[PDB]
């Protein structure tokens, strides 16, 4: 009819327009719509094509608008989102790839906001692994091919480490643990040598931040917390004793209850 | 026939005319009330009681 495209026009103009009260009200609207579907194909198609256009145009604000749009799609207990998930998995994960074609510092903090988008990827893996088991396998193979190889920029390694961080406990226990030391030696090759690659330097710095402050609790659970220097020697030096210090902080947070 | 022969699957029939148009009109009512609430709380507002 007519009201379908009126609602679509106003919800996309709220998606693009930066009216912050209307932003949060439209997000809570999508979060609180009983029976809003049959616009969901055009909704997801606009999401995927806007992700492609914003990868070309490098506008972080429309990217976090689309990620909050995906979050608002997640928070409805009525949306059977299943058959259209094959459009959302590229549209989020293409945001977790792109080739550092923005400006450097604050957009690196926006890469951390794309780690919040990897938290959205974790919510999709929690709610949609009921297929003939394909989704988690596909995402872990993609993150493994991103994580292992060389000729991979810090955007790709950063997003892969962030997605495997959001996937949870035994992902960090089994997949990050073996070549933790080799990628630590990669960051040590970025360290101590050249100076005037500061995109890559600050990138490897908050890569170290992700690695330390997400791989601390699984080593606190597995490895006992004596022998901080021996734990550094078992985990290639640079993690310790900040690994043991964050393990002590996690033990204090667990004992806080 | 459980091992040799096979069959074909459709798995989706409802075919209920009055129920289909009840669902369509209920979705139209939902779109009406949703856009009603949206631009009701969005723009310039005067109520029926005090502070509705």
């Amino acid at each position: 009819s007519v009201e379908q495209q009126l609602y679509y026009k106003e919800i996309t103009e709220a998606c693009v327009g930066s009216c912050e009260a209307k932003r949060a009200e439209a997000l809570q609207s999508i979060a609180t719509d009983p029976g809003l579907y049959q616009m969901l194909p055009r909704f997801s198609t606009f999401i995927s094509e806007g992700v492609r256009v914003n990868v070309v145009q490098n506008n972080l604000a429309l990217l976090i608008y689309l990620m909050r749009m995906v979050k608002a799609l997640m928070d409805n207990p009525t949306l059977y989102l299943e058959k259209y998930v094959h459009e959302l998995i590229p549209a989020v994960m293409t945001c977790i790839v792109s080739r550092q074609l923005c400006l450097r510092p604050d957009v690196d903090n926006h890469w951390a906001l794309r780690d919040f988008a990897a938290r959205l990827v974790a919510q999709i893996c929690k709610h949609f692994s009921t297929t003939t088991n394909n989704i988690q396998s596909r995402i872990t193979k993609t993150f493994t091919k991103s994580w292992v190889d060389e000729k991979t920029p810090w955007t790709t390694r950063y997003g892969s480490i962030a997605g495997l961080a959001e996937l949870g406990h035994d992902v960090i226990k089994t997949l990050i643990l073996p070549r933790l030391q080799q990628e630590g030696e990669r960051i040590r090759s970025v360290l101590d040598g050249p100076v005037l690659s500061n995109i890559d330097r600050i990138g490897a710095d908050h890569v170290q931040s992700l690695l330390l402050k997400h791989c601390a609790p699984v080593l606190a659970k597995l490895r006992p917390p004596p022998d901080n220097q021996d734990a550094y020697r078992a985990e290639f030096g640079s993690l310790g004793p900040l690994l043991c210090s964050q393990v002590v902080k996690a033990r204090a947070q667990a004992a806080l209850q | 026939x459980x091992x040799x022969x096979x069959x074909x699957x459709x798995x989706x029939x409802x075919x209920x005319y009055q129920v289909l148009r009840e669902k369509a009109a209920s979705q139209r009512r939902d779109v009406e009330r949703a856009l009603t609430r949206f631009m009701a709380k969005t723009g310039e507002t005067q109520s029926l009681f005090k502070d509705d």
